């Protein structure tokens, strides 16, 4: 669904960093590797916890009962 | 929580597989330290559990239809005749409150019949306790004389991981959880991780699962640099190995080559003798939670034990 | 002191001794005949 | 060790898989003479007969693989036990050592020819173990 | 004062009285390695050790076997008070070089 | 012969980098048994605050209560402790609760549509579609409400995403924070990683001068290993640097020529905060912790 | 038709019976051989009835007091005159004023030979029959020690049981029965029970023996290169052997001089499993001598080693490692050999001892593999 | 504040006895029960 | 074939003494093998 | 056959506690 809060694995929060991860891959056009370092991940473990999230709620919220079309 | 594998074939995604998540990458070490992981059953951590790792919900729906051509019973609550504190699980209309917490015995609808004359209830029944997810009212088969007779209630039963719930990897080693044990009892590596799900040992020589061994030091790898690995099979050669290939990857980003890792005890808090094998695994929680006999009469006529026959 | 003490089911024991062991086997249609 | 497994599984992970035998013979062959399409007709061949030169480290080539797959697939008392205790339920040891049915009808004139009780009869020839453990046993 | 923390095993107690396993509740290696570990510095401990019956119950338990002119409760009161005065020597040095920084 | 005193002569700390977050120590001459005491009760013993009993009166959304009051728990709030006392469990929820043992933290979010030419942005096309962790007012009652004027209750991090909305939908909840510790639940922890490693050990046998130290110099991390000149030896510069990936062990030239082992009585300890306490504070109570064990158990009647 | 009814009446109702429970098992190595992890769901519900009387009104009266719902409670009473009395309603107030009138004399003549009847739940002195289906032989239902676990949800078994059940922690169900009379408890003790079952009646072979971690553990633990200082050495001997929980037989820790003197003091790993068989076999009899043989042979440990021939001396392990060979399911091993010379009751002391020391070793002494293999 | 709403065109429109269970706005015959303001007490774990 | 040997049995107008194990289960008898191959009496003082 | 290609720019990303990537 969406970004969890703290990395599963140590507990570095990472649920502020998926908005700003996704405008250092478009606007500044960076790797994947880069961006996450720039975020502040170093451990594989909070480095996999963004890279690999897949944010199903943006396709989720394309249901919505309270508004018509 | 929905995964993405580190680990997998390309063809995971030639079938859009990631709009139906079936896991969750986890920190697996291969290790003997708890003693209550043997063959067939595997630790999870408890912190991971208190974190939501793999947690599920399980949705059940039923229909409650009053047909059993005279229109009888009705939805709702009849005058005059009301047995106490019905009104705290059930609307106005007879129908419950969606996010209603319901227990065995609880009543889950409302109707009066005339032919008793009497307000009665359909009751809620099952070891588990649920909340009402979704209600809807269906008065279909009818031009013009409509009225509502057919009702449709889902129940979200919560599940976290139980004490007995299997648990496996995709090379088919499946295991009862064991005991979910707690952080500071599990054993921490030099990283600072402690494995959200332990697998024995003693395990691999019997399914010779190595699948899973190279698994564990892709997924690390993976993990580390952040980039996806194709794990397609005979994509390697006997020239060209991945325990190499991903060992190479390893050294380069800072671990040890052969997938292990310095552990450190959670008891003494010594480190451990020699190198644990950890690594990032995608695991998959699987969906599953008196007569005496002829048999039975004979092991008893066996111990020559008449009192426990009688 | 080695000696047997008579009350043992030496009959089922034997239908056991015989029964338990042919599961893991010429074999059962010779010792059927 | 003996904690598992045996030379045998470690020699085809380091070694090789050896020859592929199914029920008892080689690999099947089909009416053309041929064990696989890849396979020439009446192939003179260890490989086109099933056997693997490659090993589980190294990998396995794709006839080997099939041929895996035929042997590996190929691996994939109640009632006799029941007629016999219905009939010697009742059978057991009388109190004159005798072995007896449920009626009284002698069965065996005695249980062997010594009344020697089976979970007994160990040591009762390790006559040095006994020797060594004279005042212990005494 | 509350006597469920801390009690005397007398199934194990010398009868006079060197040896004693006392057992503790809600302690574990944390107290235990470190308690067992000051008590083995007297020159009257004969032998100690520290043992958890099982993870799931609370207890600690700590066998005290020493020479003659010394009891075991004597021998674990030493330990503890020990263990205090080690504390406060950890405290002092770390506020000092706090200040020295 | 061991003394306290003798201990006072011979311990050392030795602080490399002191941030606001985190802080990289080291402990030298002490044994692993306080050395692991520490980092234990930095992880466990260590409490703090946060959300505990959620309250809810709406919840439109597609994120379950459940799930929604969990997140609530998880987000670390801007709380310093002791100012708050312990929450008391035996008696009722109307005495339960009070100015000195419970902060209340309210959630009140209604979405609706705006007009804007359409991908389209939804900050843009909704109002209030997304509610972040900065959306939660803190609410002071009772007798103290002026105790928190100087100090209001935010969240360590205010862009934690909350729950994502579309027009129609509602959250309206009361949430109370309540004292709790780590090893009860996760959403108490202090700090993120409390951890020591021991100071790698370079015993280096041979001289192994010339191109031989040049390929010696790579198998450890830049400043780790330092060559004087081609002769004068080989010599370890920085062995605090090393990694201990054993990577010299796996060369013939060198398997027998060097050993890697470690210095038993140096511990280089590691410790990140989560946000509410500093990371020698939370050091610090961690010896105040275990010198309190040690004192409760000394001022105590052995029973039986 | 009535022979239709019949066909069978005799096969399939000639029977369920009450009183009884079941539950998935799991392994416990923290519990005896001859015991049985009991959740406390199945303990504050399989009462008994324990008829009151002079030697037990106190534990029944507490019991009494407690009522159904604390444990040790009770759920029912019942009187001389035959009636019950349910204590399930009832308030502390009542429960108390019950218990004060357990031990009243009967004034009628026709039930003066009757004394009331208190239906406890379970303690920790009960036998319960452990049953693993099928049951193919008796082995399969034993008699099991009830240990109360508390916040337990499954039933705890120990690996030396998994044998004779034929039973894998691989999500199995065991029934539990909890037989209700003295005669009934006296058979589940002394002839199903679990003890006198060392050594099997098909081939008179043991049955019973530690299988993985501490056979691996017992070749490192006993290897030549194996040393121990006096505080590790102290350390495993209690670690396994707790004389208040009556594992010794001299009331306190014997333990043997150091194997090196000088410079430092250093006792062998062999030397802890001469102190574990000092410390649980009597003192009035003589050490074992026993000349076996390993599995692993003298050229795996070097050159001129005589490791392979397994040596007892006056109960001394002086020569030779311990594989599966010795302290496995293994007829003519150190076990069997212990179980001859002292009896069953003493190798399943070494069995449990043995157990607890190789996995408290692990603990400090962790094994893995890799592909370099 | 009584609520249903069409499981169609999303309308919240809620119905009295003798009605016919269908959408005032649209030609649907299924409804969904909607919620109201209450109170759910929740553990943050 | 139950009602076939009753028919012999009837017809033989037999005794069934109740000695065989299924005999003893079937008119609720202590089975006859092991502890039901004795019979166990209390020895009383008085005359 | 032909063999697969290696990858490109591969430095390291792990030092020591107090270390940061200042080292070239
Ligand atoms: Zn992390």
């Amino acid at each position: 669904m969406i970004v969890p809060v703290r990395c599963f694995s140590c507990g570095k929060v990472v649920g502020d960093k998926w908005e700003s991860y996704l405008n250092l891959l478009q606007e500044d056009e960076l790797d994947e590797g880069t961006a996450l370092s720039r975020l502040g991940l170093k451990r594989y473990c909070c480095r996999r916890m963004i890279l690999t999230h897949v944010d199903l709620i943006e396709k989720f919220l394309r249901y919505n009962p309270l508004e018509k079309r | 929580t929905g995964q993405t594998p580190i680990v997998k074939a390309n063809l995971y995604d030639d079938y859009g597989m990631d709009n139906f998540p079936n896991g969750f990458n986890a920190v697996v070490a291969v290790i003997s330290y708890t003693g209550y992981d043997m063959d067939d059953a595997m630790i999870i951590n408890k912190s991971a559990d208190e974190r939501g790792f793999g947690y599920g919900t399980m949705y059940k729906t039923e229909k409650v239809d009053l047909a059993l051509d005279p229109i009888t019973q009705h939805f709702g609550f009849g005058n005059d005749e009301w047995p106490k504190e019905w009104l705290e699980k059930l609307d106005e209309d007879g129908l419950p409150y969606i996010g209603t917490y319901v227990e065995e015995g609880d009543p889950i609808c409302a109707y009066f019949d005339d032919t008793l004359n009497k307000t009665k209830i359909k009751t809620y029944h099952s070891s588990e306790p649920a909340y009402i997810e979704e209600v809807n009212l269906i008065g279909d088969e009818s031009n013009k004389f409509q009225e509502l007779q057919t009702v449709s209630i889902k129940y979200r039963i919560r599940r976290t991981p139980q004490i007995g719930d299997k648990f496996s990897s995709r090379h088919g080693q499946k295991g009862v959880c064991s005991r979910k044990w707690p952080t500071i009892d599990m054993p921490f590596s030099e990283t600072g991780i402690q494995p959200d799900i332990i697998i024995n040992p003693h395990a691999f020589p019997s399914r010779m699962t190595i699948g899973m061994f190279v698994e564990s030091l892709a997924g690390k790898a993976g993990a580390l640099h952040g980039i996806a690995q194709d794990s397609t099979p005979w994509i390697f050669n006997e020239d060209d190995t991945p325990a190499d290939y991903f060992g190479e990857q390893l050294a380069k980003a800072g671990y040890n080559y052969h997938g292990n890792e310095p552990m450190y005890s959670g008891a003494t808090g010594e480190e451990l003798r020699a190198d644990i094998y950890v690594g990032v695994v995608y695991y998959q929680r699987l969906r599953h939670m008196i007569r005496v006999g002829e048999m039975e009469r004979d092991a008893l006529i066996g111990h020559g034990t008449s009192f426990l026959l009688q | 002191r080695s000696l047997i003490n008579p009350g043992e089911a030496v009959g089922i024991i034997a239908s056991q001794s015989v029964g338990e062991p042919s599961t893991q086997m010429l074999g059962i249609p010779r010792l059927r005949e | 060790s003996g904690a598992k497994g045996s030379n045998v599984n470690v020699s085809q992970i380091m070694c090789l898989l050896g020859q592929q035998a199914l029920e008892g013979r080689r690999v099947p062959v089909m009416v053309s003479g041929k064990t696989l399409p890849s396979f020439k007709p009446y192939e003179t061949d260890a490989m086109a007969g099933g056997y693997v030169k490659g090993r589980f480290y190294s990998g396995i080539k794709p006839q080997e693989y099939y041929f895996h797959c035929m042997a590996g697939r190929e691996g994939l008392s109640g009632y006799l036990q029941r007629c016999l205790t219905k009939q010697l339920e009742g059978v057991h040891v009388s109190y004159d050592n005798s072995i007896r049915d449920a009626d009284g009808t002698l069965v065996q004139f005695m249980y062997g020819g010594d009344a020697i009780d089976i979970t007994k009869e160990s040591h009762m020839t390790q006559f040095e173990f006994c020797l060594d453990n004279y005042y212990a046993l005494l | 004062p509350d006597r469920e923390k801390i009690k005397l095993l007398t199934q194990a107690t010398s009868e006079d009285g060197t040896s004693a396993s006392f057992q503790i509740v809600e302690e574990d290696h944390t107290l235990g390695n470190a308690l067992r570990y000051v008590i083995m510095k007297n020159p009257d401990v004969e032998f100690c050790g520290y043992s958890i019956p099982h993870p799931s119950e609370n207890l600690l338990n700590i066998r005290i076997q020493t020479y003659g002119e010394t009891t075991a409760v004597d021998a674990l009161q030493k330990g503890l008070k020990d263990l205090m005065d080690l504390c406060d020597v950890v405290e002092s040095k770390f506020t000092e070089k706090i200040k020295s920084m | 012969e061991w003394n306290v005193e003798k201990f006072k002569k011979d311990f050392e700390v030795n602080i490399s980098s002191l941030d606001a977050r985190e802080a990289n120590f080291d402990l030298i001459n002490i044994d692993t048994s306080i050395a692991n005491a520490f980092r234990r009760i930095m992880i466990s013993e260590v409490p703090s605050v946060a959300a505990e009993y959620v309250y809810f009166f709406n919840n439109t959304s597609v994120i379950q209560d459940e799930v929604l009051a969990h997140r609530i728990g998880l987000v670390p709030l801007k709380v310093d402790p002791d100012m708050l006392t312990w929450v008391d469990s035996n008696l009722p929820d109307d005495e339960k609760f009070t100015d000195e043992n419970t902060i209340v933290l309210s959630l009140n979010v209604k979405c609706t549509r705006n007009p804007d030419a359409p991908s389209t942005d939804p900050k843009e096309l909704y109002n209030n579609a997304h509610v972040y962790a900065r959306d939660l007012k803190f609410e002071p009652q009772g007798r103290q409400s002026t105790t928190f004027a100087d100090c209001p209750v935010v969240p360590a991090d205010p862009d934690i995403l909350l729950a994502k909305l579309r027009p129609g939908q509602e959250i309206s909840l009361k949430a109370h924070c309540i004292l709790g510790i780590g090893g009860d639940h996760a959403k108490f922890s202090p700090v993120s990683t409390a951890s020591y490693r021991l100071l790698p050990q370079i015993n280096i046998l041979q001289p192994i001068k010339g191109e031989s130290a040049r390929r010696f110099q790579k198998c450890f991390p830049p400043g780790v290993i330092g060559i004087d000149e081609g002769s004068d030896e080989a010599y370890v510069k920085d062995a605090r640097k090393d990694t201990v990936s054993r990577e010299v062990l796996r060369y013939e030239e060198f398997a027998d020529k060097v050993k890697l082992g470690r210095v038993r009585n140096h511990f280089i300890f590691n410790v990140e905060s989560a946000g509410a306490m500093t990371p020698e504070e939370i050091f610090f109570k961690s010896v105040r912790i275990l010198k309190n064990k040690a004192e409760y158990l000394k001022n105590c009647p052995i029973t039986q | 038709g009535v022979k239709q009814a019949l066909e069978g009446l005799f096969r399939k109702h000639m029977k369920r019976v009450n009183y009884a429970a079941r539950s998935v098992i799991s392994p416990d190595p923290n519990i005896e051989t001859n015991e049985i992890g009991v959740p406390p769901v199945f303990a504050v519900k399989l009462t008994y009835p324990e008829p009151v009387t002079a030697y037990n009104i106190a534990e029944l009266r507490q019991a009494v007091i407690n009522g159904p719902d604390k444990w040790p409670g009770a759920t029912q009473i019942q009187n001389e005159d035959g009636s019950l009395v349910s204590l399930i309603g009832m308030s502390v107030e009542q429960r108390k004023a019950l218990a004060n009138q357990l031990l009243t004399p009967s004034s009628n003549v026709s039930t003066h030979t009757l004394n009331k009847k208190v239906y406890r739940h379970i303690k920790n002195r009960d036998v319960v029959l452990m049953n693993r289906q099928p049951t193919l032989h008796k082995a399969s239902m034993m008699g099991h020690k009830v240990r109360v676990l508390p916040n337990e949800k499954t039933l705890r078994l120990h690996y030396a049981n998994t044998g004779a059940y034929n039973a894998d922690f691989d999500g199995d169900e065991m029934n539990m029965h909890f037989p209700q009379n003295e005669n009934a408890r006296a058979e589940a003790l002394n002839l199903a029970n679990t003890d006198s079952q060392y050594l099997t009646p098909t081939s008179g072979s043991p049955v019973r023996g530690l299988i993985q971690d501490h056979i691996s553990a017992g070749v490192w633990l006993t290897s030549k290169d194996s040393f121990f200082t006096r505080e590790q050495y102290q350390q495993y001997i209690y670690g396994c052997i707790r004389p208040e929980d009556g594992h010794t037989t001299r009331s306190k820790i014997v333990t043997l001089p150091p194997t090196i003197f000088k410079p430092y003091p250093l006792w062998t790993g062999k030397q802890i499993i001469t102190t574990v068989l000092l410390n649980v076999t009597p003192p009035d009899m003589p050490g074992i001598n026993l000349i076996s043989k390993n599995k692993i042979k003298n050229e795996y440990w070097g050159k001129g080693s005589l490791e392979n021939e397994v040596l007892f001396k006056d109960g001394a392990l002086l020569c030779g490692i311990l594989d599966k060979s010795q302290y496995g399911a293994s007829k003519y091993g150190i076990v069997h050999s212990l179980h001859e010379v002292y009896g069953p009751e003493v190798a399943a002391k070494v069995l449990s001892v043995l157990g607890r020391l190789f996995t408290n070793y692990i603990t400090a002494t962790a094994f893995t593999c890799g592909m370099d293999d | 504040t009584l609520k249903y709403i069409c499981a169609e065109c999303s309308s919240k429109l809620s119905l009295s006895r003798t009605d016919a269970v269908r959408c005032k706005d649209c030609g649907h015959r299924i409804l969904l029960k909607a919620r109201t303001k209450r109170l759910v007490q929740f553990e943050a774990r | 074939t139950t009602c076939q040997f009753l028919t012999k049995a009837v017809l033989d107008n037999e005794r069934e003494q109740l000695d065989s194990p299924s005999a003893r289960i079937v008119v609720g008898k202590l089975n006859n093998v092991g502890t039901g191959s004795f019979d166990v009496l209390a020895k009383v003082p008085n005359a | 056959r032909k063999d697969v290609p290696k990858v490109e720019g591969l430095k390291l990303e792990h030092f020591a506690t107090g270390y940061d990537a200042e080292d070239f």
